[PDB]
RNA sequence: AAUUGAAGAGUUUGAUCAUGGCUCAGAUUGAACGCUGGCGGCAGGCCUAACACAUGCAAGUCGAACGGUAACAGGAAGAAGCUUGCUUCUUUGCUGACGAGUGGCGGACGGGUGAGUAAUGUCUGGGAAACUGCCUGAUGGAGGGGGAUAACUACUGGAAACGGUAGCUAAUACCGCAUAACGUCGCAAGACCAAAGAGGGGGACCUUCGGGCCUCUUGCCAUCGGAUGUGCCCAGAUGGGAUUAGCUAGUAGGUGGGGUAACGGCUCACCUAGGCGACGAUCCCUAGCUGGUCUGAGAGGAUGACCAGCCACACUGGAACUGAGACACGGUCCAGACUCCUACGGGAGGCAGCAGUGGGGAAUAUUGCACAAUGGGCGCAAGCCUGAUGCAGCCAUGCCGCGUGUAUGAAGAAGGCCUUCGGGUUGUAAAGUACUUUCAGCGGGGAGGAAGGGAGUAAAGUUAAUACCUUUGCUCAUUGACGUUACCCGCAGAAGAAGCACCGGCUAACUCCGUGCCAGCAGCCGCGGUAAUACGGAGGGUGCAAGCGUUAAUCGGAAUUACUGGGCGUAAAGCGCACGCAGGCGGUUUGUUAAGUCAGAUGUGAAAUCCCCGGGCUCAACCUGGGAACUGCAUCUGAUACUGGCAA
RNA sequence: GCCCGGAUAGCUCAGUCGGUAGAGCAGGGGAUUGAAAAUCCCCGUGUCCUUGGUUCGAUUCCGAGUCCGGGCACCA
């Protein structure tokens, strides 16, 4: 499958083990899944204060 | 469990007096009431059909100090029971212990009456009770134990009950701080302002 | 072997024994032919506490069925004329 | 096995030697009647029948043979004798 | 796992030290057989120490293989480090636990390059005492030539900060004492006397809170994941909560069982080498390098000030300066980790053989306190030791 | 005292009304994930590999089955040392007890899991040809001998598991003999069929002093019983596919022999060439079924984790044996695969019992304590056994309760944010003065779950008997895993105790900076091209709050499979047109008719779950009493308009 | 625990056996446009995976790491 990687900036490169959730993008033709951030090897996006359950970031 | 925040802000959002920050002082007039919910208080709401229903539910919640998970279970009980669903909701809200203790006068505010119930001060039919949501059936005798009786957060608050409307359905001795819950609360006695019709709509869908 | 015995229903730390006529091989809360009242050891001096239908015991014991250690005490408790 | 109730294995083996000896004994005395049947009088068959009649009931009462089986074995075999001979 | 290990006699963590193909596995194997027969310990053999396809096709020690033998006075727990150039990291984990060492020199060859590097590594980590054992002897039947090697070993120790002449240099073969020769059996029983006499009873920490650095992880088929290591301080009890802290993140757990060389323990105290079993943790997530602390005490950090003492050519280190951006290996308790150096204000360069403070930013988080020490290494050679000044994180 | 129930919105267009998909609001889950976490109460907690297993642990039990005092601990006739009762010690069922092993009865239940199975199964309702251990009603008997045969020696085989030979010995194990009948067979006359004693106490008589004899208790075999079981049979109901149309040879039926507890192609022997199939056989895929659960106004739709009934399976394939009952989870015998052991000859074992492991995985727990209660196994009882159970731990995984202060408090302080720089706003928020002490922390009082069992004592039964035995009062000494229990009292003191989504519309809630079709958002429409309410941050707000969102899953809204409840001129949709077999439907009058139909009656519709009213945990989840409900189903008796038959 | 392999500008790749890094595509700036494309005029836009050593000088010579790739084992 193809999975859309959300947020600004990511850790993925070639391999890396990643958790995948459901959710189409409605933009790229065919990409029908979302790569979950925080889970396993895809770490959280740097400096996201608002909305951090999505994007897997902790408190300051 | 509770709000535990700016109380008098919640009165400005709805507009009407919710009896939150009442206390020993009679009237507030010390908050710019009505026309300042938040920062953008000069704005005026258009307010849709969902709005008017939601604001009515949100008002009746914050007056009695109940959260939506607990409130939704109060609605389901009213749907089961016979008669008018609207009048049953307010009957169940009035039947709480923290609300009955507030109407007696043993507690200047409702948050005071809630904490006074919680701290093993309130007794009822000889049994000590710590739950605000204790469903008070008719023909009861709520009272304060001799430890908490005649302390300096009750006698001052009981003088406010002279100024208050004083409901018909209950009686107070005001000698040995003793109470007597006589019968159930009727619709026509209390309220005479807050709407029951709009809240029954919201949950039916 | 058909036996009149307690089934043990109810919550944790607050038991409620359904006295019941069932086969011995069958489980504690397994099958039964029919119940015959109940027992509760946490009633106190109040309205209700224990029940036992004396007519149904005369049917099963008269035919052939054992009475367990606790149910033997409940037939003594209700009495004949005391 | 990992149990001291294996006594039943060596008890059942000691049983089935005893059981199958009397089991086979029974069904030869029955076959001895079937030898007389085909070509024989009510005499060769009857003498053979009167030998197996006591033994089959003693087996039936023991519990090896179930008395209904014995009730067939007399009845269904007497029907051979009485009809033909 | 059956017999309960009764706490009789003081525990002493011992290990051998030496050059490659120079006597070590044979020395330990001789100590195992000799002490079994006379004093009445457990038997064992040379085959059980070093094993697997990798340590036979070549015939060398790669992993740290341990032994447990007993004497009348004390109880010992031996460690055989690999002794070779490529496997110096897992050597340090065995050497870190060691209190009293058994250095091995050979009367044929004498001192070798790695015999110097081993002793240079030991002092910076933590090896107070040391004993020499000349492990060949019989290969040269001559009184004059053998005693010339004894003189050379005193020079190695005395040069690199030790007693030197006071250290007991015992002599004798391992192979002859292994099979059973009356004259050579008794000469290794003399080495057992020097282990008791020279090395004192080590002072343990049975007061300050519980800690346990992991030297190597195991996976027992039945019970779960087990972690071996010396209890550096405090005490463990079967049932207590144990917060795992170190590389990756920070996990909660409970001590299922403590053991000492396949024997049960209730109170595994400080000093002794024990294998702790964990509650519901896998072999993958727990890594070699992490620590088992008591909940709330220690906290993981990846940034710290430390008064590092860099060495020059005289002691054994670098011979050139270096600007910020330099990334050597830091050996804290057991395992290595890389970290960039950030120098203070008004310090342009760091010359060799100087005392300075520096902020070091590690790539992984490792647990640390004010008072801990380490030994820096880079390019197959040492750099310099230090001590932690302040926590930053 | 038992039903008071049905909402819409966005989205094709320049706009409109249709048609029609798509999306959203609500419920729910065995859920996971991300961000966060204080407690208590009751529930739950491998959905994937029925993939593989180390370790411990899940079924034993009686001396009331009889020798044996084989071991062990006491006593007693007697002995030897010497501190002549202090110690050595041989005999003794007279007690306590208790064997590698022979018997009796249990292991087939209780637990676990859904691999198979689309009908052999399951559900509902009937049925004739059956057996049913212990429990238990009744009527009689309960005669007398035999051989062995394990223990136990001996001599021996072996590493072990585990034998072998030759002797001795008991019985409720085993076998004949008399003795039998409403038991069995035959048309009848007849023939035939069974057993076991143990256990406590004792007056007379009788003692070869073995005891006979009485007596109670239990215990024993024959039969008609009872109940609970279990076996079988038929009817309907019980998924999807016709891009699966013909299948079937013991196949379908007979007569005869055998076999089964019992009927039957269950099985041989002829005889006969039928039986199933468009009201779906065969074949293929998928699947444990049901009570129920979720959802729905209901009809339905989905589903069958947990609690409970039935079936099926127990490393894979197969078979029988022992038993009343198994073709047997922790039995036997074979083969296979796969791990262990070995002295290389040969032998072990089965976690889809409880814990735990690795592995698979998005993902699910302690290698705990207890028999104190509740049944379960054997027991006269005393007890003993139990990962059935009852607790405890772990896990916000659910459902629910209480927390996280409470009044007063204007200088409308300070700091942040906006600005028309006048001020507004964050905000009675905060700081102070008056006052509590739920729950956490500490120390004391302290129930209720425990009913009984043990000894002794008087009476009533029982007997020759004030003795034992059976029953009933009645005194004493006690029996608790949970347990620092539930609960109560005091102690100190604001003390320990709040997040995380969203803020263009649907949908409650606004500005300012940063970025400039870039970076990014999103459930739909869509936002971003230098003044962004949609992106990122900031302050403010909204809704939820110890939970909140995201993901997946089912119904709902969807009258978007429409029976209730849609359509088919042009939007998707009338075969190109006839003839016509099965199939559906049928003008009209008078009969009868009891199939539809309706009406009543009876039993059944397991219990829980649901709904109504009560009772109990301080309240609620939770538990629980009663009733209705279980919309049905089968038969029985009617009504006879309408439907159908045969009629005129 | 150890054996090996892999990494060159925003992406896809030449380069070397010591002389100070290229190719194509992309992207940025200016004129046009509300903003782009094309059209016209100018720009490598590089920690040679990171970091030390042998050298006057290293992507290219030699160590030590990083994460990832695949291989082999130990079993308190
Ligand atoms: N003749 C003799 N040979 C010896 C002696 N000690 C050791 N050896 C030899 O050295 C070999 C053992 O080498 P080890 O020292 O065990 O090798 P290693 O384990 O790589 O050594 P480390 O690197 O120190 O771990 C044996 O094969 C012996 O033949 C001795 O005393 N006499
Ligand atoms: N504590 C361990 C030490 C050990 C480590 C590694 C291998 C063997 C032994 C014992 O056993
Ligand atoms: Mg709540
Ligand atoms: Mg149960
Ligand atoms: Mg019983
Ligand atoms: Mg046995
Ligand atoms: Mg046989
Ligand atoms: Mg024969
Ligand atoms: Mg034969
Ligand atoms: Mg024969
Ligand atoms: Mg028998
Ligand atoms: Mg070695
Ligand atoms: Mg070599
Ligand atoms: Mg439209
Ligand atoms: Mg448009
Ligand atoms: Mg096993
Ligand atoms: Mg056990
Ligand atoms: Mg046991
Ligand atoms: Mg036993
Ligand atoms: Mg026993
Ligand atoms: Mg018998
Ligand atoms: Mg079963
Ligand atoms: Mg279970
Ligand atoms: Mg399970
Ligand atoms: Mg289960
Ligand atoms: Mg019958
Ligand atoms: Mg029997
Ligand atoms: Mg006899
Ligand atoms: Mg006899
Ligand atoms: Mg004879
Ligand atoms: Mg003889
Ligand atoms: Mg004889
Ligand atoms: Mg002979
Ligand atoms: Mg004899
Ligand atoms: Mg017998
Ligand atoms: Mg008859
Ligand atoms: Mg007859
Ligand atoms: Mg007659
Ligand atoms: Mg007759
Ligand atoms: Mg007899
Ligand atoms: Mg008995
Ligand atoms: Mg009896
Ligand atoms: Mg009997
Ligand atoms: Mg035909
Ligand atoms: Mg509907
Ligand atoms: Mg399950
Ligand atoms: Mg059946
Ligand atoms: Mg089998
Ligand atoms: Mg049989
Ligand atoms: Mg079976
Ligand atoms: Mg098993
Ligand atoms: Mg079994
Ligand atoms: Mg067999
Ligand atoms: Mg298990
Ligand atoms: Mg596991
Ligand atoms: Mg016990
Ligand atoms: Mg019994
Ligand atoms: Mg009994
Ligand atoms: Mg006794
Ligand atoms: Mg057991
Ligand atoms: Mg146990
Ligand atoms: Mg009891
Ligand atoms: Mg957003
Ligand atoms: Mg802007
Ligand atoms: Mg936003
Ligand atoms: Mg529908
Ligand atoms: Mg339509
Ligand atoms: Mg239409
Ligand atoms: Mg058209
Ligand atoms: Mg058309
Ligand atoms: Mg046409
Ligand atoms: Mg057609
Ligand atoms: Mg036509
Ligand atoms: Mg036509
Ligand atoms: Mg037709
Ligand atoms: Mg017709
Ligand atoms: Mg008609
Ligand atoms: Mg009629
Ligand atoms: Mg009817
Ligand atoms: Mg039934
Ligand atoms: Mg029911
Ligand atoms: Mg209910
Ligand atoms: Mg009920
Ligand atoms: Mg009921
Ligand atoms: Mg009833
Ligand atoms: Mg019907
Ligand atoms: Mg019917
Ligand atoms: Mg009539
Ligand atoms: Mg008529
Ligand atoms: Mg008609
Ligand atoms: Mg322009
Ligand atoms: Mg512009
Ligand atoms: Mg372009
Ligand atoms: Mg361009």
């Amino acid at each position: 499958v193809t999975s859309y990687i959300g947020g600004e900036g990511h850790n993925l490169q070639e391999h890396s083990v990643i958790l995948i959730r459901g959710g189409r993008v409605k933009d790229l033709p065919g990409v029908r899944y979302h790569t979950v951030r925080g889970a396993l090897d895809c770490s959280g996006v740097k400096d996201r204060k608002q909305a951090r359950s999505k994007y897997g970031v902790k408190r300051p | 469990a509770r709000y535990l925040g700016p109380k008098l802000k919640l009165s400005r959002r709805e507009g009407t007096d919710l009896f939150l920050k009442s206390g020993v002082r009679a009237i507030d007039t010390k908050c710019k009431i009505e026309q300042a919910p938040g920062q953008h208080g000069a704005r005026k709401p258009r307010l849709s059909d969902y709005g008017v229903q939601l604001r009515e539910k949100q008002k009746v919640r914050r007056i009695y100090g109940v959260l939506e998970r607990q409130f939704r279970n109060y609605y389901k009980e009213a749907a089961r029971l016979k008669g008018n669903t609207g009048e049953n909701l307010l009957a169940l809200l009035e039947g709480r212990l923290d609300n009955v203790v507030y109407r007696m006068g043993f507690g200047a505010t409702r948050a005071e009456a809630r904490q006074l119930v919680s701290h093993k001060a309130i007794m009822v039919n000889g049994r000590v009770v710590n739950i605000a949501s204790y469903q008070v059936s008719p023909n009861d005798v709520v009272s304060i134990r001799e430890k908490a009786k005649k302390q300096s957060r009750v006698k001052a608050a009981l003088e406010l009950a002279e100024q208050r409307e004083k409901p018909t359905w209950l009686e107070v001795d005001a000698g040995k701080m003793e109470g007597t819950f006589k019968r159930k609360p009727e619709r026509s006695d209390l309220s005479a302002d807050i709407n029951e019709h709009l809240i029954v709509e919201l949950y039916s869908k | 072997m058909v036996t009149i015995r307690l089934a043990r229903h109810g919550a944790k730390k607050r038991p409620f024994y359904q006295v019941v006529v069932a086969d011995s091989r069958n489980a504690r809360n397994g099958r039964f032919i029919e119940r015959v009242g109940f027992f509760n050891p946490i009633a106190s001096e109040k309205e209700e506490g224990t029940r036992l239908d004396l007519d149904r015991i005369a049917h099963w014991v008269g035919q052939g069925a054992t009475i367990s250690d606790r149910v033997a005490a409940l037939i003594k408790e209700v009495n004949k004329a005391a | 096995n990992i149990k001291s109730a294996k006594k039943r294995a060596i008890q059942s083996e000691k049983a089935r030697k005893h059981n199958a000896s009397r089991r086979s004994m029974m069904r030869t005395f029955i076959k001895k009647v079937y030898a007389a049947i085909e070509a024989g009088d009510k005499a060769a068959a009857q003498k053979a029948f009167n030998e197996m009649q006591p033994i089959v009931d003693r087996q039936a009462a023991k519990g090896l043979i179930h008395k209904n089986k014995a009730a067939r074995h007399k009845a269904n075999l007497t029907a051979q004798i009485n009809k033909l001979a | 796992s059956k017999e309960k290990f009764e706490r009789t006699k003081p525990h002493v963590n011992v290990g051998t030290i030496g050059h490659v193909d120079h006597g070590k596995t044979t020395l330990t194997a001789a100590i195992t057989t000799v002490l079994a027969k006379t004093y009445g310990g457990a038997a064992r053999a040379f085959n059980q120490i070093d094993n697997a396809p990798e340590e036979k096709a070549r015939g060398i020690t790669i992993n740290t293989s341990h032994v447990e033998y007993d004497t009348p006075t004390r109880h010992y727990a031996h460690v055989d480090c690999p002794g070779a150039a490529d496997y110096v990291k897992n050597m340090i984990t065995g050497a870190a636990q060691m209190d009293g060492a058994i250095l091995v020199v050979a009367a044929t060859d004498g001192p070798m390059p790695q015999t110097r590097e081993h002793i240079l590594l030991g002092r910076q980590v933590g090896v107070p005492y040391i004993i020499v054992f000349l492990n060949k002897c019989d290969m040269v039947d001559d009184e004059e030539l053998l005693e010339l090697v004894e003189m050379e070993v005193r020079e190695l120790l005395s040069q690199y900060d030790f007693p030197g002449d006071d250290t007991p240099i015992v002599r004798g073969s391992a192979l002859k004492a292994l099979e059973g020769d009356a004259e050579w059996e008794a000469k290794i029983l003399e080495l057992a006397g020097f282990l008791d006499s020279y090395i004192p009873e080590p002072e343990r920490a049975i007061d300050k809170p519980f800690l346990l650095p992991i030297e190597d992880v195991f996976s027992i088929s039945g019970r779960g994941t087990v972690v071996t290591g010396r209890v550096e301080r405090g005490i463990i009890k079967v049932g207590e909560e144990v917060e795992i802290v170190g590389i990756k993140e920070t996990q909660k757990s409970t001590c299922t069982g403590v053991e000492m060389f396949r024997k049960l323990l209730d109170e595994g105290r400080a000093g002794e080498n024990v294998g702790v079993l964990l509650r519901g943790i896998k072999r993958e997530e727990i890594e070699r390098g992490q620590v088992l602390a008591k909940p709330g005490t220690i906290k993981p950090h990846t940034k710290f000030e430390s008064e590092v003492y860099i060495l020059s050519k005289d002691e054994g280190g670098r011979h050139t300066p270096f600007f910020k951006g330099y990334r050597p290996q830091f050996y804290f308790r057991t395992t290595d980790v890389t970290g960039t150096i950030e120098l203070p204000e008004g310090v342009e360069m760091v010359m060799p053989g100087d005392n300075i403070k520096m902020v070091v930013t590690l790539i992984h988080p490792i647990a640390m306190d004010d008072g801990l020490r380490f030994a820096i290494r880079e390019g197959g050679r040492t750099v310099g030791a230090g001590v932690v000044a302040k926590v930053l994180s």
